[PDB]
């Protein structure tokens, strides 16, 4: 994350890290939307250009963090997946569209002050606040600079962007299946994801339950913080139908 | 879930973050 | 620079 802050202790109860066993590294962040459910970007998984295909086995999903890399005695739960879903048309190939990926934790972590699951958006909250100039928040552990690593956890509030000035932004095909988001350079404020961030959470708080929402996950970007450019998310709500029906069956 | 989206430390004890009001003060 | 799990989780 650039241009953001230090997150307050159990502010994101739902952020989860993707730990890779060996050698012991931060792969990505993710999201915990069930008991036994997480919901992160399929290429931190699954990348060919960059020789990355991870199996279940090759990784640990660390719930309950805020340190980046204190291994949290009493407060973080580690857990090891069963099972790695993703998206049958992620396309890997060309503009990361359907960059989607559920992963089923071989048992259940049990919730508290410091792990609790986000909620998945209905299509009446999506029509609700997904609109261009809303804020929404992404976090992460990722860089705090570049186009070093931060010690606690960052988070950074950024507005939705109108699709015309996201597709003008880039020379890259942009997709029904995405959303950019970001300050506009004249608007005098900034902050962006970064390396690292990948497969973690954009969430907004919706003004009629109060409850937090994962309406995006944090998936490319030309650069971290650059007037002119944003950062891309996945539009969760556009994969729904595929999440229930993984959830559904397995 | 169920119970989802309402942080122990914030929601449940109806205590805000330090920055949510922007996000809510951006709903227009 | 992370600090070592327990080799409980690998
Ligand atoms: C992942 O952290 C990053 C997140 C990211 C980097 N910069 C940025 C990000 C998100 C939002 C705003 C700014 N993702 C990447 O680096 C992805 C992964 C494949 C390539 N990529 C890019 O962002 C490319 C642009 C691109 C887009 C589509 C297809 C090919 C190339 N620009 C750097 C992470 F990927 F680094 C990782 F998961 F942590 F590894
Ligand atoms: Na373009």
């Amino acid at each position: 994350i650039v241009e953001g802050s230090d997150a307050e202790i159990g502010m994101s109860p739902w952020q989860v890290m993707l730990f890779r066993k060996s050698p012991q590294e931060l792969l990505c962040g993710a999201s915990l939307i069930s008991d036994r459910w997480v919901l992160t970007a399929a290429h931190c998984l699954l990348y060919p250009p960059w020789d990355k295909n991870f199996t279940e086995n090759d990784l640990l999903v660390r719930i309950g963090k805020h340190s980046r890399t204190r291994y949290e005695r009493n407060i973080e739960k580690i857990s090891m997946l069963e099972k790695i879903y993703i998206h049958p048309r992620y396309n890997w190939r060309e503009n990361l569209d359907r960059d989607i990926a559920l992963m089923k934790l071989k048992k259940p972590v049990a919730f508290s002050d410091y792990i609790h699951p986000v909620c998945l958006p209905d299509r009446e909250t999506a029509a609700s606040l997904l609109q261009a100039g809303y804020k929404g928040r992404v976090t992460g552990w990722g860089n705090l600079k570049e186009t070093g690593q931060p010690s606690v956890l960052q988070v950074v509030n950024l507005p939705i962007v109108e699709r015309p000035v996201c597709k003008d932004s880039t020379r890259i095909r942009i997709t029904d299946n995405m959303f950019c988001a970001g300050y506009k350079p004249d608007e005098g404020k900034r902050g962006d994801a970064c390396e690292g961030d990948s497969g973690g959470p954009f969430v907004m708080k919706s003004p009629f339950n109060n409850r937090w929402y994962q309406m995006g996950i944090v998936s490319w970007g030309e650069g971290c913080d650059r007037d002119g450019k944003y950062g891309f998310y996945t539009h969760v709500f556009r994969l729904k139908k595929w999440i229930q029906k993984v959830i559904d069956q397995f | 879930e169920a119970d989802c989206g309402l942080r122990p430390l914030f929601e449940k004890k109806s205590l805000e973050d330090k920055t949510e009001r922007e996000l809510l003060e951006s709903y227009i | 620079d992370f600090e070592e799990i327990p080799e409980e989780y690998l």
